[PDB]
């Protein structure tokens, strides 16, 4: 009753599917994230520092 | 101490990036897959 | 984990590989964009045998396409399922083969094989545990038979333990598709007999017979012919990708089919094959499958196996079936045809079972048999070759690259003693 | 150093509990709490196993998400 | 306090172990998850072990070189049951090559199994012995099987080892090179197995076709029948009975000599429910059917030989005075003849637990059953048939390059034939009347 | 396996019968009506949708175990709206026998003998009295708390707004019980003995 | 193993049940309920036979539907 | 009233001290800010923390530790993180220029301007303590400043204090896996230095613990954090008896009195049990018998060395949890019964057993499982000659033609040091072979 089709589930190509937008930083929620400390108590990048001890260099 | 190795092993000279005539060719039976000839027999013990 | 890499060369090799990868992708439910859209879990556990993985969860075949002219790979890239292949896996020249074995083996392939050997070397080490290689090429052409055999020798020098399986389209002179094909055919077999572990010859005349007498379709095309080879190509490794009652891989089939090392030339056949106007009357049962499987006209070679004795045979069943009939039918056919099997080995048929049938079918089978009747095609090629070589016709094209007649003389003998030794086992008695 | 528990499970009894024990007939080393203690220990172990399995599953999903974003 | 440890090697061993461990879990009430359903008799101590934190884990090890069948055990309904590290799998199959699975890829994996075995043995206190399952006509079945038994002999020694091998059928089989690895296996297990049982497949096909009324049997049907033999054999180790017989009380009453330990089994009643509606299933008749040569589980005819010893076990609602009457009738019939130097040759045990039925199975539920283990001189015929097939093919030195090229010397076959050849000579000499 | 065309239809049918033997084999307290009650707890919002993980937990808690590929087969067939959640209500609507015609006779005749008022609705207390009399011969007519104390024999089913046992649910409760017992004769044996009425 | 039951059918009796038995006059091996026990066992066997026949017939129909669909 | 001072040098020492101190703080119930949580207002008894911490007279506790390095990045990271309020500001000594994998730089040129400050801080920590048991020192040995400062500190402490005990948890290079290309040189020199100045040495190469994590913990991509956590667990099990009640107590002094047959022989390897992931943690019962059987497993040795190739001299095992002495004795009898483990001729009894009641603590985000029983092993055997023997060949290959020797010579070290270091190593090898033979 009908021939053989190739594409299943009707997956439209990303070529025409919408357009680019500002999600270039999708992964970089943890890209400046330090693990020497870190991965020890937190999973997010450290907050900006406000206090330092003597000889902080 | 020895660790004799069989089929695959893990050491080779130039496995990853090896590469840097008409007179010579495979003559009759130097290939592994040919040469229907077999070595000599030994008694064996199996008693150990 | 016992994955195999696929390498093909030449126009015939590329066309066959094009249809084969389409068949496998449908089996594992891979869309033309490389995204898995399967429905069960059995279609994903063993996807690493033929497919790699990249970012985004897409799978790319570990296939390598080589040619001396990008004309053939030009058509395969624009067809369906053409975006699956890696762009870096295409290696090509800019001159052409010239239907000359010497050009494809000494002056063009030799300077070109450095790049492709790098590509296959990268694939071989990347995989977890390489299981072997498979080859699809034609012996009647220049770049396929010439550069293909050189790569066979080069690969064997670095992986002497891995298996090597080939699909050769040996020329039947009825399709005199190349006036100089006897030269290439006899030179390729001599190179092939020393390195290739398993060989499966394919003839276009046999394929035309199947499409005409069995399928009863009016207008055959290379699309249909290439699909017949592809269906048999997946059957030999189907049990490796899916569970079954008995498991069997390329090594197991080889171990149970080759009595002596020089005797590694087989013939293949596929069943069931029925026409549109004739499957309304046929019933789908195991006895029907084994009836068509052993039929002489169903073989994919010009050699008729009723003129010789089956040295050994192998059968691979697909689908849910009872083991008793599988073992019973093989015994039954072996007793009623005692003249067609060599006598100094009892029960010379191997059976294997897989639970996943091809899509759209409930049962299937693939036949691989080592029969002594294949010597008749070597005899026909050799006698044609010695007729042409006596008068030194077309010789200056091959000798122009430094090739000497001594290699031609050695090619005759190694083919000659192959026929002589392969014939006396038909007359051997216990 | 310290020895304040005669065993990890039971502590030193109150002085009123040892009414006799001059004649060796009551020894208090015969348990009578062994079977129930072992049984209870079984579930107390199983709860910890479940908690750790759930925690590691959460960690694995969190690991997967970042790769999914990098794609 | 009394335990056994089961060894499963090869596809035949593992796929049989699936049927056996399905029965044991259901017989003792164990869930596929490993937990006790009932609120609730330490009868599970023989096969299962209390791992403390809830569940129960079996005392079994699965060995294979191809991970295809192993993955099913790790994916099937019993995934949560078995310990993750007691299912040992390789990467490459032996590919029907005895030499491959005995000299090249045997050392790389036999060490892992030995480590696993030691930990299981240290758990047991009164370990009765080992049970091994292997397919002789296979690569890793014959290859690793010989290597394990050779190594197990010096690791433990006096501990008993029992074996349930699967020799090839007289004419019907799967592989074509199976005579080679069948001869070499027997040449090993003769001097390393205390008791061996023949379990060729063709006999089981006939039983299912004749009795169960099945026109399309499958390996699942065969494995369920074999698991019944194992359960009845070891039933007396965990269930009360009038007469109890242990593993140690077999070779003390069933092997006349250390060299003769090859046996053939039988089981009864084997009947479908449709035709069980008509027969009366009395004690006297089920033991008569156990002696029928057509019902025997190995394709051998005892009418061609003498019975040396005969061990038979009842389970259900049998009464010892009924058993004694049946034994008298058996001795009366002339077509069953015992060896001269065995005036009494029966060892009888009785258990009270009726046989259990697997849901989806085909055997009928009944209150009576008897299992037969017989030692007879008729078993020398199967070795003679195997000798003829091997010598016939070895005459032209076929398939031998694939054995020489793996480090195996060519002299294996010459001594394997000599080792087998002397075996028939011993078996015929025993049966000669004085 | 290979659930491409009619393979999906035949693969589920294997599970339909495999569930039936498991419920039939136990023969005891396990009832299919517990499945609908145990799934309502996991449904939370009475949506009627359950994901694979919660669906597996309910079946395993009941004691029914299948393979991983088996669970995927059930999800594909029974996900009518393609949201990744199985319909347990649809699943329970299947694998449920209607009830045989001969079983209908006993179920109705047992109801009709008790329902002598012809209204078609039976006071739940009347069931409690006759269920205890057939069990003990020293129950005696008078009891201190005959309503609540003996009422534990009933209320496993549900009633209408009036509190009277509807005949439609009267047969609905008994048909679901007719799954754990595959022996029609044993179904005869249980009903005639426990109710003291035998006629066929 | 153990022997807690005199026979498969009867368990050990109550200590007050064995009032005499010092002189051999009662043996509890004479049964006197043998025929009734056998008669009841017959029906218990028949029920199982009918159940298993029904199960086998259902399995056969389920198998037939397979070919019915594939055709 | 009993104290131990921890000395951390080099990147490896600091990165293992971080895990050790987070584990100690969580074990004793001290928040990273240095004080107990405010929820528990019942006053305070305890005082078991006194071994590791010290009350400052106003609130918080201060550890009895000191950190040392010549490259300031790691120390700045320590003083920037959430533990910045815990450690004393000027007991984290940091230099300016790292030794850069050069033993001569770390021993003759740069370390002499920081050893004085280090010893001043050590005195300031020691005078506070009254019952000092000894010093614990951690160091990665294949690193320049690590080995050099470790050598210099041990040399100076051997004369500043004398009879005070010192324990060294060194990390020797793995047989084939390594990071640097010059580590045999300073490894040999440091071996010479610590031969005559350490009371007990523990082998802690990285390949063995990688294997433990891969095989047991089922982690395909381990990182140094897991290694440090395991080593911290080992240290905690070792020092637990000093600060908790137990049925059988062992002090620091009862290691060098029951494990050291001769003064020259003080090199030994450790192991731990059970190390099992939660997927299969208590799907094996982990009784005392099997945990002590697994403690003897050669693959579980925390150093890459097989005891089957040699004879055992002495054993020291510490149990913590709910163990029982009768079960311990039964396990000891079974171990002695086993034949694949054999002891030296002149040691009829070779076990010293200690029992503690405090169960091991679990750190959030860890890999191990919560267990009620655990065993830690410190064993001395003749098989330890393997690491010296295989390390000998590596040095000779690259020293036969004076590779990299100019780097060391130009920093003020005499050329003749290499030959004498090799001679001392060879003399050490001869001792272990001669002791093990039977009379
Ligand atoms: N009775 C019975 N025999 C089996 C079963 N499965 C496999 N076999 C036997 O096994 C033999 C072939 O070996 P395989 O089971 O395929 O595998 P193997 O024995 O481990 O040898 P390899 O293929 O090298 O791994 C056949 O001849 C069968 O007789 C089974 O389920 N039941
Ligand atoms: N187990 C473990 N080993 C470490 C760790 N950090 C460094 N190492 C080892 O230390 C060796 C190098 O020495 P480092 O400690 O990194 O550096 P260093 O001691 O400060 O010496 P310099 O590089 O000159 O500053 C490496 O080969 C590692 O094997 C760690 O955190 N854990
Ligand atoms: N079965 C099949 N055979 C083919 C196909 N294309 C070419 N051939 C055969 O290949 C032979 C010529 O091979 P050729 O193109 O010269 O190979 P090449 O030189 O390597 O490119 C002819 O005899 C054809 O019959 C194809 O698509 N299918
Ligand atoms: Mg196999
Ligand atoms: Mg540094």
């Amino acid at each position: 009753q009908y021939a053989y089709d190739f594409n299943p589930a009707k997956t439209q190509s990303l070529q025409s599917r919408p357009i680019e937008h500002n999600k270039f930083s999708a992964w970089t929620g943890d890209q400046l994230y330090r693990t020497s400390y870190g991965t020890h108590w937190t999973s997010k990048p450290q907050e900006p520092k406000t206090h330092v001890p003597p000889g902080y260099a | 101490f020895e660790l004799s190795k069989g089929p695959h092993s893990h050491k080779d000279f130039c496995s990853t990036f090896g590469r840097v005539s008409t007179s010579d060719f495979r003559k009759k039976n130097t290939g592994t897959m040919g040469s229907n000839k077999l070595p000599i027999i030994k008694p064996f013990k199996y008693a150990d | 984990m016992r994955e195999i890499v696929h390498i093909q060369g030449g126009q015939c090799g590329n066309q066959i590989g094009a249809k084969f990868w389409e068949v496998i992708s449908d089996e594992h439910g891979i869309d033309p964009t490389g995204t898995y859209h399967g429905d069960s879990d059995l279609q994903l556990e063993r996807i690493n045998v033929y497919y790699n993985e990249a970012t985004g969860g897409r799978y790319v075949p570990r296939a390598i396409l080589m040619d001396l002219e990008p004309g053939t790979m030009d058509s395969v890239r624009a067809g369906p399922f053409g975006q699956l292949f890696r762009p870096d896996n295409f290696v090509f020249g800019q001159t052409g083969a010239g239907n000359n074995w010497a050009k494809g083996h000494y002056t063009e392939g030799a300077e070109l094989i450095d790049s492709v050997l790098d590509v296959v070397r990268k694939e071989a080490e990347g995989c977890d545990c390489l299981q072997g290689f498979q080859i699809t090429h034609s012996l009647g052409g220049g770049t396929g038979s010439g550069m293909g055999t050189l790569l066979i020798s080069k690969v064997r020098e670095e992986y002497p333990d891995r298996i090597m399986e080939t699909f050769s389209v040996v020329p039947s002179p009825k399709v005199s598709d190349t006036v100089v094909e006897p030269y290439n055919a006899t030179l390729s077999v001599h190179q092939l007999v020393e390195n290739a572990d398993e060989c499966m010859v394919i003839d276009n005349e046999a394929l035309y017979d199947i499409c005409f007498r069995t399928l009863k379709l009016t207008t055959p095309t290379y699309g249909d012919l290439n699909h017949l080879v592809s269906a048999a190509m997946s059957g030999v490794t189907c049990c490796l990708r899916f569970p079954g009652q008995l498991n069997s891989d390329l090594r197991k089939l080889a171990v149970n089919l080759i009595p002596f090392p020089r005797l590694h030339f087989f013939m293949i056949g596929f069943a069931p094959l029925t026409s549109r106007g004739s499957q309304q009357y046929r019933a789908l049962t195991v006895p029907e499958l084994t009836q068509q499987m052993f039929d002489a006209k169903n073989m994919m070679c010009a050699a008729d196996p009723r003129h010789g004795r089956y040295l050994t045979a192998s059968a691979l069943f697909r689908g849910r079936m009872s083991t008793k009939e599988v073992d019973e039918q093989m015994l039954n056919v072996q007793n009623k045809n005692s003249s067609y099997f060599v006598e100094w080995i009892p029960n010379n048929i191997k059976s294997s079972i897989c639970d996943i049938p091809p899509k759209g079918l409930k049962m299937a089978v693939t036949f691989v048999g080592n029969s002594t009747a294949i010597q008749e095609m070597f005899k026909r090629v050799a006698e044609q070759f010695t007729a042409m070589f006596r008068r030194k016709a077309f010789l200056h094209w091959y000798t122009g690259e430094g090739m000497d007649e001594m290699e031609f003389t050695e090619a005759e003998s190694n083919m000659n003693d192959l026929v002589s030794e392969y014939q006396q086992y038909q007359d051997a008695t216990a | 150093m310290k020895r304040v528990k005669e065993s990890y499970f039971r502590e030193h009894p109150h002085w009123s509990d040892i009414n006799g024990c001059s004649g060796a007939k009551e020894f208090e080393g015969e348990d009578l709490a062994y079977d129930a203690r072992i049984k209870y220990q079984k579930e107390t172990q199983k709860q910890w196993i479940e908690q750790q399995i759930r925690e590691k599953k959460m960690r694995e999903e969190a690991e997967r998400n970042e790769e999914r974003a990098y794609a | 306090m009394r335990e056994v440890i089961s060894i499963h090697v090869g596809q035949g061993g593992i796929q049989v172990g699936n049927a056996c461990w399905e029965l044991f879990c259901l017989e003792h009430g164990i869930q596929p998850d490993g937990q006790m359903p009932s609120d609730r008799d330490d009868a599970f101590n023989t096969f299962f072990s209390e791992t403390g934190a809830g569940k129960h884990v079996p005392r079994a090890v699965f060995l294979d070189l191809e991970p295809t069948v192993i993955d099913e055990v790790r994916t099937g309904t019993y995934r949560q049951l078995f310990h993750p590290e007691q299912l040992i799998s390789g990467k490459e199959d032996a590919a029907n090559n005895f030499a491959r699975g005995h000299y090249t890829i045997g050392k790389e994996i036999v060490d892992l199994c030995l480590d696993r075995i030691r930990k299981l043995a240290d758990n047991c206190t009164g370990l009765q012995g080992f049970l091994v399952f292997n397919s002789v006509g296979g690569g890793t079945g014959s290859g690793l099987g010989s290597l394990l038994l050779e190594r197990l002999s010096v690791d433990y020694g006096k501990k008993s080892k029992l074996g349930f091998t699967i020799y090839p059928s007289p004419q019907v089989s799967t592989a074509v090179v199976e005579p080679y690895n069948s001869i070499l296996s027997t040449h090993s297990l003769l001097e390393h197995t205390d008791v061996a049982v023949m379990l060729d497949n063709e006999a089981i096909y006939d039983i299912c076709r004749r009795n169960l009324d099945i026109e399309r049997p499958t390996y699942t049907n065969l494995n369920r029948l074999i698991a019944q033999v194992i359960s009845s054999l070891t039933a007396s180790l965990r269930f009360d009975g009038a007469l109890n017989v242990d593993i140690t009380e077999f070779q003390t009453n069933l092997v006349p000599y250390p060299r003769i330990h090859f046996m053939l089994s039988s089981y009864a009643p084997i009947i479908s429910a449709e035709k069980a509606y008509h027969e009366q299933l009395s004690v006297a008749e089920i033991t008569n059917s156990a002696f029928e040569p057509a019902n025997m589980m190995a394709k051998c005819d005892p009418r061609h030989g003498k019975y040396m010893a005969c061990s038979m076990m009842y389970r259900g609602d049998v009464v010892p005075k009924d058993v004694n009457a049946s034994i008298a009738t058996i001795k009366t019939k002339r077509t069953i003849q015992f060896v001269d130097w065995c005036p009494t040759g029966f060892k009888v045990g009785i258990n009270y637990q009726p046989p259990t039925v697997v849901p989806g199975g085909d055997l009928a539920k009944v209150m009576r059953a008897v299992c037969m283990i017989s030692n007879s001189t008729a078993i020398a015929e199967v070795f003679s048939r195997l000798d003829h097939k091997f010598d016939l093919m070895y005459a032209k030195r076929a398939f031998v390059h694939w054995y020489v090229g793996e480090g195996m010397e060519e002299g294996e076959f010459s001594e394997a034939r000599e080792d087998l050849a002397a075996l028939e000579k011993d078996y015929e000499e025993v049966g000669i009347e004085t | 396996m290979s659930l491409y065309g009619v393979g999906l239809n035949v693969q589920v049918d294997r599970i339909k019968t495999e569930f039936r033997l498991y419920v039939s084999k136990q023969k005891g307290g396990l009832n299919v009506r517990n499945l609908r009650r145990i799934f309502e707890q996991l449904d939370y919002q009475q949506n009627g949708q359950l994901n694979l993980d919660d669906f597996k937990a309910g079946l395993n808690k009941f004691g029914f175990f299948l393979k991983n590929v088996d669970y995927q087969c059930l999800l594909k067939y029974f996900d009518v709206e393609q949201n990744g959640n199985v319909n347990y209500l649809a699943f329970l609507s299947c694998i449920s026998q209607t009830l045989n015609q001969r079983r209908a006779n006993f179920v109705l005749k047992v109801f009709d003998s008790i329902d002598s008022e012809q209204k078609g609705a039976v006071h739940p207390f009347s069931l409690a009295e006759r269920l205890e009399v057939v069990k003990n011969k020293d129950y005696q007519i008078g009891s201190k708390t005959r309503e609540q104390l003996v009422g534990e024999y009933v209320a496993q089913f549900h009633k209408n707004q009036d509190g009277l046992i509807t005949r439609d649910e009267f047969v609905s409760y008994y048909e679901d019980l007719g799954l754990g017992i595959s022996s029609d004769q044993h179904f005869i044996e249980i009903l005639q003995t426990q109710w003291g009425i035998k006629e066929d």
